[PDB]
């Protein structure tokens, strides 16, 4: 049943369909007549099933792409390894973390930019740097620029790996259809085997090197003093020095007596008090228990070894009153339709960016990661964008899926059908719910402002005025802040410092986490936030669902997935396909994520750091100002934007400059955009016209006919420009802000 | 109009010249 | 030619929808398509969700007029099967619309007169503002 | 009308190639054709379309 | 040998080779004569 | 079986009243007498529209005129001092 | 309620009643370009103006014209 | 209980469903036993009813959060809104009976039960329908707002 | 000031009451069809 299936020597690799420039699709293979063809040349170079028609081909040009993007990623990773070694301030970062600005590129003197070479301290002039990379290879264990140099070349030596396997598995061996569909055994490995012993190896890193190296680096000891890491694997009595338990040997491991790993292998809540950091000894525990569950998760499916679930036998069997057949079908839909699968999991990788971006500021897991704000502010932001445009991802594909791979003659299966059968009535109720939700969360700043304008603020929502409190965050919060006394009897502590128990962490003066509060600023807010989430499930919902036909055209499917509009007529019926739905959808993404960014950015300045002199006495950066300023729009505008926009303005001359230049630029760049997102394609064709002509009677026609843009083309252009804009803008305020005041 | 009558005659000229324009209106419909 | 008259034939199997009949349907016009299928296939409906056809002669009853055309377009393009629908009123006044002379509107046929056909080249139309206080617009003519 | 690869040009006012030159492919000689020219140009209209019939009277250039 | 003489006769090839030849060339000519203003011919 | 006709053509377009409770009489006669004669003559919507904008106009009117000093604000006037302009005017 | 037009340039390529989603364009015996067949639009109380039909004809400029006037239920497109 | 979702009068070329929801024993009931969907009786008492209930369950919204909220004059002002806001209500209502009813037209209403039976159709849907439907609003809406000021702020029982 | 009791006649009598009975006379010129 399951087997290997390759075809030998697919295609011979050489330059000829290099030459002719469009060679995939037939109906541009032709030639150039006029300009919309350099234009959707590179929009349907990636469209594999566009091009043909058998799944076969369009999966192993599937698995090559994966190979080049595994490429070049790890060509990043390579340089970006090589860069921590050769130009930056590392060695001497590692003497005082606390006093030396992480700094890890340098720039040539040629105009005058030298200036953007700042003084980051440790005798070093460079870019400082904020993508954490200076606390990630702290907390593995790397403590020489040597360290750094070799694996750069591993990370390269992987690159040209993975490009072999890329032209080998399309060129020299490529699979058939038949393979690739074993989705059974797929995931078997990809449980056991990527995720399991992936995690085992990691667990076994730490708990040999990264454990005894960041130890030592606690107590206090000079980073060229330590010993090298195979100093510990090849003398257990100079490990066990620290964690006596490695004298017992291996033995508790395969006795069941393993309680006595209690050293190493720790349940501790809470941070490292001199880090501001998670105990290495806990996440090395973490990863040895996930590595186990992953393993013991990876033997469910069955494969050709008679035992084992199949995932048809398990779908069928969920088959209520409901909710008519089931989930039958599905299984047919997961497996020959590459789009189905891309939906789904570019919707939970997105969410599970969310969530990382929201753990991964609440329980810091390296070292001096809290105290330096700007590395924490850019790891949530550019993690929380990422979430954002990968679920938008997910719906445009699975209304592509619903557009043209989608058939009745087999989809009689009544779940999906019976979701079809309702949407006059799904986006109806979100339609409500997302009337209801604005009117309800941004009324409610709108009734502040006025009252506080009209000299009335006794009548505000404000925590003075009548309140609003979220009972059920803080009992949430007052549960997990007894958790470890009641309900979690060997953890010590809390999972985070952010619960309302526990108490204050320094880290040589700023702080790193406290008890949060939950006030009326916060209700709202959080309202605001499920509001513009729901109204961009609305349009991405209706989009997908009246991807295939409607009231309005009851054939949009023989139309396809991209297409302008039909016609002026019907009233009119601009922007009517899918793709006009994803295109409304990322504006509606972008708002969401703005708030949020601008929620966390100000509560924390507020509420959560700040820098506490001796006697306890603690000043956050902005002064508390969020609880009773952020509950009228003028206070966003005032205390938010005027405030904290008066450092990127001011940069110039400084080395913070080409964060006040970028700021302008994404500015222009922004407001660019209008003139493609407010215009149309027939102004622009018939001026062109009168161009030509000018051309033309000096002889300089082109042969390529100047064709303006199509009018999807057009609004591509607008939003990519409108959000290249608008998130560069943030880029630099969030940055040249954070730098300068944390 | 910093006398009490001239108030009054403002509005009855203001109703006036109300009907005026009401007429006018009718006649340009 | 006699244009088909309707009947009571039975109806295709569906577990219902939301993109039915609305209030139009019975204070205005509504439409019913009819065809003939020799099997029992599942075919895609214009509303939203599947259906399958019975045996035989099978009676359906829409909305508008251009669903009643896009799915007659799709039997007789995937299924090869002929078809014709109506237009009903409150007041039960069956009206043949579709293959109004059994041919249709694609290929040609005597007895069919043309309707809105100038004389003229299209860049020949005198321009709108020699008729003006004249309601003729620039084509009527 | 012309002679068969004449290169003629356009005259019809509302035409993508007016004031355009362009070959003659086959005219058609019957006995009531309104538009029996029959003309391919080099360079495609905004539809994409190359071919065009026009009437005698309305090209002619040499 | 000729279809790579073909690719690299394309349009964004000569373009990225001709723009960085452009860019080399005034970098290093600002580079040695920096900070100019006024032509001083 | 079937789902058209052109004689119960309300059988095949919907128009059934899906709550229809036909009920002649649900409340005590006495009371229905003594409502009817209160709330009959309020029925000539000619003769209740034009009650009802006056009756609206005289009570913002009253209301608006024979206010009260502590409860509106705008009619308690200032009880303080002018702030001064800031180019020292007035 | 808008008004079609089919100007006499129209060589029979079927293809404007081919397009037309609502039963408006028929042919019609008209002899004059190749194959005595013309377009003809005796039921333009039913376009909606989807200009479908335009993006068809494979004329110079156009040989079927639709021109958009008084709205109406059908032409709106409307199903409640 | 087998399988609970229906298309409506089971005929699956209507816009809908009989869920649940929609159609059910205990809702059809509760619905049907309501004023405005009570066909026979007279419009008069339904819209004295109506009105009752809306007038007295709308002096809550006022009373408890307004401007004058904080002084001795709390549960008037609270009233007076009320009653502002029933007869503006009932000028809506009037101008609609104007707008969409006429005065020789015989019914707009449905007239068959859920099984075709051929009833008699709703006297609602005429103008001296909504007329006295109008005129019996306003007066249970101004008579349950004043009831509701008197057990409020005259009587005892705090809530 | 010399009145002082018009703007409290005249602003409840221009921005309550004469829009409450323009819209309805509106809405009546609207919504007939003679
Ligand atoms: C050893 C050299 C070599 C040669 C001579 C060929 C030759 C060929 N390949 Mg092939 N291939 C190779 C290596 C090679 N390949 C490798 C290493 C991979 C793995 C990634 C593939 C994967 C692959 C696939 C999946 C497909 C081909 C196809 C083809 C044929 C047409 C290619 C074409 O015209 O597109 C030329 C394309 C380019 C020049 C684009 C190169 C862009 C690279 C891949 C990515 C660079 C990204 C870079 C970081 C820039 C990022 C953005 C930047 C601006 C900032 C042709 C026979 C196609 C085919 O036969 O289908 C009919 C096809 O579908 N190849
Ligand atoms: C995504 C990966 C990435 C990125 C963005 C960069 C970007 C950069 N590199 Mg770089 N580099 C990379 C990978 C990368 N490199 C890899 C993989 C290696 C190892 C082969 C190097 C080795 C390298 C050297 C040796 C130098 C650069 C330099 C530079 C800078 C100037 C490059 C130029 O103008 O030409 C620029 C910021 C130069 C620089 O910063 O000068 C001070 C420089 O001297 N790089
Ligand atoms: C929600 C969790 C869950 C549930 C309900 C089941 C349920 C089942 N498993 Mg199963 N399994 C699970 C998780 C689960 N498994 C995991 C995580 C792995 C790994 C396996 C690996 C596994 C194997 C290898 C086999 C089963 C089998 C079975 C079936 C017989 C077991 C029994 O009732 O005695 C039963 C339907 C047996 C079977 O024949 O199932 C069809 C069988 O041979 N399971
Ligand atoms: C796992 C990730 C993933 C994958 C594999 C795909 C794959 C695909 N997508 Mg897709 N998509 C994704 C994520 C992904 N998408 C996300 C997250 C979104 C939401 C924004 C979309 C939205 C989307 C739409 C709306 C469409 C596709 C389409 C397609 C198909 C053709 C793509 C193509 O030819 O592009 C070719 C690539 C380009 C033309 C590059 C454009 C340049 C980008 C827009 C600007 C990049 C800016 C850069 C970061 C910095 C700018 C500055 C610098 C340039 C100077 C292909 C199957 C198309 C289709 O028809 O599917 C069949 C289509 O219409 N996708
Ligand atoms: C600031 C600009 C702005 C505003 C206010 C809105 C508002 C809205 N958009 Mg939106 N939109 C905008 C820009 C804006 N859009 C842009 C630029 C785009 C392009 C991407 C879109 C794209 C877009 C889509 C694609 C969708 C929306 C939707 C919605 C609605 C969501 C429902 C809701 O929350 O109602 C709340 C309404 C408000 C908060 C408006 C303020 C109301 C005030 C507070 C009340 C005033 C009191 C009283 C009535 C005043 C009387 C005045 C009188 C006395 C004279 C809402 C009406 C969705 C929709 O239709 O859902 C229903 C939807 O699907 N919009
Ligand atoms: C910051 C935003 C921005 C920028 C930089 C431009 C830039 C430009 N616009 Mg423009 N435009 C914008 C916003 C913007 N627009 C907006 C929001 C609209 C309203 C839809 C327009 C409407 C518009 C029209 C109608 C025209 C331009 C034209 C032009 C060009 C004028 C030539 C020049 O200055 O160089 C230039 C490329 C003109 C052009 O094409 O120049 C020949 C022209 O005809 N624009
Ligand atoms: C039409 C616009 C325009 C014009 C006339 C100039 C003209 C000049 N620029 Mg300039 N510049 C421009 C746009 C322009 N720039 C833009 C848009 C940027 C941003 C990318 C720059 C960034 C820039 C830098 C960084 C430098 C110049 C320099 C110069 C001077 C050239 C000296 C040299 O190499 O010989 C000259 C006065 C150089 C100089 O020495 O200035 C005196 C120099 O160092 N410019
Ligand atoms: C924020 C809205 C709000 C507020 C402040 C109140 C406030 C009040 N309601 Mg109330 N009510 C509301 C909404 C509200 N209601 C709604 C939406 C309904 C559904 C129709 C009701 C139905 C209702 C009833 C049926 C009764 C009250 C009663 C009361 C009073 C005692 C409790 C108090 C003044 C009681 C009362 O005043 O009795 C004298 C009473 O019997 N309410
Ligand atoms: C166009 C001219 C004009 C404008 C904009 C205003 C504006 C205003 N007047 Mg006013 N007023 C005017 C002329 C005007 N007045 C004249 C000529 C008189 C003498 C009869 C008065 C006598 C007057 C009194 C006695 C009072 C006001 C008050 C007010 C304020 C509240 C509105 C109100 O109650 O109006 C009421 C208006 C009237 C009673 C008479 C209207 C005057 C003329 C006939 C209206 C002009 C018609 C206009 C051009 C057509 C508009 C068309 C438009 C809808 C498209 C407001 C600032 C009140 C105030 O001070 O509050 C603070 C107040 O008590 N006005
Ligand atoms: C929440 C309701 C819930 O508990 O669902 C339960 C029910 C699923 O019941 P069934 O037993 O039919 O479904 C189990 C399987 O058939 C697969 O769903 O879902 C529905 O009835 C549809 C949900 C619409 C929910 C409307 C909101």
């Amino acid at each position: 049943e399951v087997k290997i299936m390759v075809e030998k020597d697919p295609v011979k690799t050489s330059f000829e369909k290099w030459a002719k420039p469009g060679h995939f699709s037939r109906t541009l293979a032709k030639g150039p007549n006029t300009t919309t063809w350099i234009w959707n040349l590179h929009a349907d170079a990636h469209d594999f099933d566009s091009h043909t028609n058998d799944l076969e081909e369009i999966s192993r040009k599937v698995f090559s792409a994966h190979f080049g993007q595994l490429a070049v990623i790890f060509i990043w990773l390579s340089g970006m390894y090589f860069h921590g070694a050769r130009f930056s301030n590392y060695e001497a970062w590692l003497s005082d973390p606390t006093h030396i600005k992480p700094s890890a590129q340098v720039v040539w003197p040629i105009v005058g930019q030298k200036i953007l070479n700042g003084d980051v301290g440790g005798g070093f002039q460079g870019i400082q740097i904020t993508s954490g990379f200076f606390q990630l290879w702290r907390a593995s264990g790397i403590t020489s620029e040597l360290q750094l140099y070799t694996t750069a070349i591993g990370g390269l030596i992987f690159a040209a790996l993975m490009l072999f396997a890329g032209w080998f598995h399309y060129h020299k061996a490529a699979p058939k259809l038949a393979w690739f569909q074993n989705v059974e055994s797929m995931l078997n490995h990809h449980l056991a085997g990527l995720l399991g012993l992936g995690s085992l190896a990691w667990a076994g890193h730490q708990v040999h090197v990264s454990l005894p190296i960041n130890r030592l680096l606690d107590a206090g000891v000079d980073p060229k003093e330590i010993p090298l890491p195979h100093e510990f694997i090849l003398n257990r009595d100079l490990l066990a020095q620290l964690y006596p338990s490695f004298s017992k040997g291996l033995t508790p491991f395969f006795t069941l007596n393993w309680s006595e790993y209690s050293d190493f292998l720790t349940f501790r809540g809470g941070l490292n008090p001199v880090t501001g950091g998670l105990w290495l000894t806990d996440t090395a525990h973490h990863h040895l228990a996930i590595a186990v569950l992953f393993l013991v998760a990876g033997h469910m499916y069955r494969t050709n070894f008679g035992i084992g679930h199949s995932m048809k036998e398990i779908l069928e069997a969920h088959k209520g009153p409901f909710t008519g057949e089931g989930h039958k079908g599905l299984y047919e839909i997961l497996t020959t339709s590459w789009h189905a699968q891309l939906a789904i999991n570019l919707a939970m990788l997105g969410s599970l960016t969310i969530i990382v971006a929201h753990h991964m500021y609440a329980m810091p897991p390296y070292p001096y990661l809290a105290t330096d704000y700007a590395t924490q502010l850019s790891l949530f932001t550019h993690h929380m964008w990422i979430g954002g445009f990968l679920v938008v991802g997910a719906a445009a594909h699975a209304a592509i899926f619903m557009v043209r791979d989608y058939d009745p003659t087999t989809q009689y299966n009544n779940l999906l059908d019976r979701v079809l059968r309702h949407r006059d009535a799904i986006i109806s109720h979100l339609n409500w719910v997302c009337i209801f939700l604005g009117f309800h969360s941004f009324g409610l700043y709108i009734h502040n402002d006025t009252m506080s304008a009209l000299g009335r603020p006794q009548d505000m929502f404000s925590d003075t005025a009548i309140q609003l409190q979220p009972v059920f965050a803080q009992w949430i919060q007052n549960t997990h802040a007894l958790a470890p006394s009641l309900t979690a009897p060997n953890a010590t502590a809390s999972t985070s410092l952010t619960w309302g128990g526990g108490d204050l962490v320094a880290v040589g003066g700023k702080v790193a986490l406290l008890p949060i509060p939950l006030g009326t600023a916060d209700f709202l807010v959080h309202h605001i936030h499920a509001f513009t989430i729901h109204v961009t499930v609305l349009i991405l919902l209706k989009g997908v669902l009246f991807a295939r036909s409607s009231r309005l055209i009851p054939d949009k499917a023989n139309l396809g997935f991209r297409f302008p509009c039909d016609g002026p007529g019907r009233g009119g019926t601009c922007q009517v396909s899918a793709w006009d739905h994803v295109f409304l959808g990322l504006f509606w993404m972008y708002n969401a994520i703005s708030v949020v960014i601008f929620h966390f950015s100000w509560k924390m300045q507020s509420d959560v750091w700040g820098s506490i002199s001796d006697q306890g006495v603690v000043t956050h950066i902005t002064g508390g100002n969020f609880a009773q300023s952020s509950i009228t729009i003028n206070g966003w505008l005032r205390d938010f934007l005027w405030a904290q926009a008066s450092q990127v303005i001011q940069s110039y001359g400084s080395s913070l400059s080409a964060y006040g230049l970028l700021f302008l630029g994404a500015h222009f760049v922004w407001a660019f955009s209008l003139m493609f997102l407010f215009s149309g394609r027939g102004y622009w064709q018939e001026l062109i016209e009168s161009i030509v002509w000018a051309h033309n009677k000096l002889k300089v026609a082109p042969a390529i006919q100047p064709r303006a843009l199509s009018i999807v083309q057009g609004r591509a252009v607008g939003v990519a420009h409108y959000l290249l804009g608008g998130i560069a803008t943030t880029w630099a305020f969030f940055l040249a802000r954070i730098i300068s005041v944390g | 109009s910093i006398s009490d009558s001239q108030i009054i005659v403002a509005l009855v000229s203001a109703f006036i010249t109300g009907i005026l324009a009401l007429r006018l209106g009718k006649s340009l419909y | 030619t006699p244009p088909t008259l309707n009947a009571d034939t039975p109806a295709p199997i569906f577990g219902g929808s939301t993109g039915g009949l609305l209030r139009k349907a019975q204070v205005e016009e509504f439409y019913v398509i009819t065809w003939e299928s020799p099997k029992e296939q599942i075919f895609e409906m214009p509303t939203g969700g599947a259906a399958i056809m019975r045996s035989g002669p099978n009676l359906l009853k829409l909305a508008r007029k251009e669903q009643c055309l896009a799915l007659g377009a799709r039997l007789r393009t995937k299924f090869k099967i002929q078809y014709q629908f109506y237009r009903v009123f409150p007041n039960g006044e069956v009206q043949y619309l579709h293959p109004k002379d059994g041919v249709y509107p694609e290929k040609v046929n005597a007895g069919r007169s043309p309707v809105g056909v100038n004389n003229r080249s299209i860049g020949k139309n005198a321009n709108p503002a020699e008729l003006k206080f004249a309601h003729k617009q620039a084509y009527d003519l | 009308g012309p002679k068969r690869g004449s290169i003629v040009k356009v005259l019809r006012r509302e035409s993508y190639w007016f004031n355009d030159t362009g070959k003659v492919v086959a005219v058609d000689q019957a006995p009531g054709v309104r538009y029996p020219v029959v003309v391919r140009f080099d360079k495609v209209n905004y539809a994409g379309v190359s071919t065009n019939n026009y009437s005698p009277d309305e090209l002619e250039a040499a | 040998m000729q279809d790579v003489k073909t690719y690299l006769s394309t349009a964004p090839v000569l373009a990225t080779l001709w723009f960085g030849f452009l860019a080399g060339l005034l970098i290093e000519i600002n580079r040695f004569f920096p900070d100019a203003l006024v032509l001083p011919l | 079986s079937v789902y058209f006709d052109l004689g119960e053509i309300d059988n095949t377009t919907g128009n059934w009243d899906l709550y229809g409770n036909d009920d002649p009489n649900r409340y005590n006669g006495f009371q229905n007498k003594f409502f009817e004669t209160f709330a009959g003559a309020f029925t000539k919507r000619g003769l209740l529209l034009k009650f009802l904008v006056l009756g609206g106009a005289t009570t913002i009117g009253y209301l608006g005129s024979t206010s009260s000093p502590d409860l509106l604000a705008i009619k308690n006037g200032p009880k303080q001092v002018p702030v001064m302009g800031p180019r020292g005017r007035k | 309620a808008h008004s079609v037009k089919i100007y006499d340039t129209c060589i029979g390529c079927t293809q404007c009643v081919r397009a037309c989603p609502t039963d408006v364009l028929e042919m019609v015996p008209w002899d004059g370009c190749k194959a005595s067949q013309i377009a003809s639009a005796p039921r333009t109380e039913d376009c909606v103006g989807c200009k479908r039909c335009e993006s068809a004809c494979p004329t110079d400029f156009l040989s079927v014209r639709v021109y958009l006037g008084a709205e109406t239920t059908r032409s709106m497109g409307l199903a409640y | 209980k087998y399988q609970v979702i229906e298309p409506l009068n089971g005929d699956p070329f209507i816009g809908g469903f009989e869920t649940p929801v929609t159609s059910s024993p205990l809702i059809a009931w509760y619905l049907s036993n309501l004023p405005a969907y009570r066909t026979a009786v007279a419009p008069l008492l339904r819209g004295v009813e109506i009105g009752l209930a809306h007038g007295y369950l709308l002096v809550g919204p006022f009373v408890l959060t307004g401007p004058l909220r904080n002084s001795a004059v709390r549960g008037e002002a609270g009233s007076l809104a009320a009653a502002g806001l029933v007869t503006i209500l009932t000028m809506c209502l009037t101008i609609y009976g104007i707008a969409s009813f006429k005065e020789g037209e015989p019914s707009k209403a449905p007239s068959l039960t859920l099984t075709g039976r051929q009833k008699d159709a709703d006297k609602l849907q005429t103008a001296e329908g909504w007329a006295s439907f109008t005129g019996g609003w306003f007066f249970g809406g101004l008579s349950g707002v004043a009831w509701a000021y008197i057990l409020l702020y005259v009587l005892n029982l705090p809530y | 000031m010399t009145a002082s009791y018009l703007p409290s006649i005249f602003v409840p009598l221009i921005g309550l009451v004469f829009p409450a009975i323009t819209m309805a006379s509106l809405f009546i010129y609207i919504e007939q069809d003679e």
